[PDB]
């Protein structure tokens, strides 16, 4: 009658962790930098492109102003 | 042709010591059969429910399988028990 039975118990492997404490950290760091940056460029970019807008103007009116005078002396020269 | 079956099995009787085991493993090696399997009797037995049976169970996997891989053209498989 040396008839043995057994019951189990059991254990949990330690969950997915324990290496995204250190390497995250740094890289919410660096994401935080990369933002404030992407922001600057933001504002830069925008600034140079109200500028360029600005030149365009200035431009057009001095092409105006040259042909028209060319014109105007070419008709009294002749 | 004839439709004959292979006899399946011996039994080896006599002192210990005269040179039974050496003659089963000549037999064995000289089919062009597998690495044989040696067991002891008393090693099998154990205090827990199934685990003798299981024991025993475990030795005829292999044959099984190749058998029901290869069908008819399988290997030769041989097991020997001692005491
Ligand atoms: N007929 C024999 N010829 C040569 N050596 C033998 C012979 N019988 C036994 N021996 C020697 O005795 C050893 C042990 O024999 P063994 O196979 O253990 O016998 P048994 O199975 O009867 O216990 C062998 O390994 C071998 O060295």
């Amino acid at each position: 009658d040396m008839r043995n039975e057994l019951e189990e118990m059991q254990r949990r492997a330690d969950q997915l962790a324990d290496e995204s404490l250190e390497s995250t950290r740094r890289m919410l760091q660096l994401v935080e930098e990369s933002k404030d940056a992407g922001i600057r460029t933001l504002v830069m970019l925008d600034e140079q492109g109200e500028q360029l807008e600005r030149i365009e103007e200035g431009m057009d009116q001095i092409n105006k102003d040259m042909k028209e005078a060319e014109k105007n002396l070419t008709d009294l020269g002749k | 042709q004839m439709g004959c079956k292979h006899v399946k099995g011996i039994l080896l009787y006599g002192p210990p010591g005269c040179g039974k085991t050496l003659l089963a493993r000549q037999i064995g090696k000289m089919l062009n059969a597998r690495e044989p399997k040696v067991v002891n009797g008393p090693e099998i037995l154990n205090k827990y429910v199934g685990e003798s049976e299981a024991n025993i169970r475990k030795l005829f996997a292999d044959a099984e399988e190749e058998q029901r891989r290869l069908g008819a053209n399988s290997g030769l498989h041989i097991i020997i028990f001692d005491e």
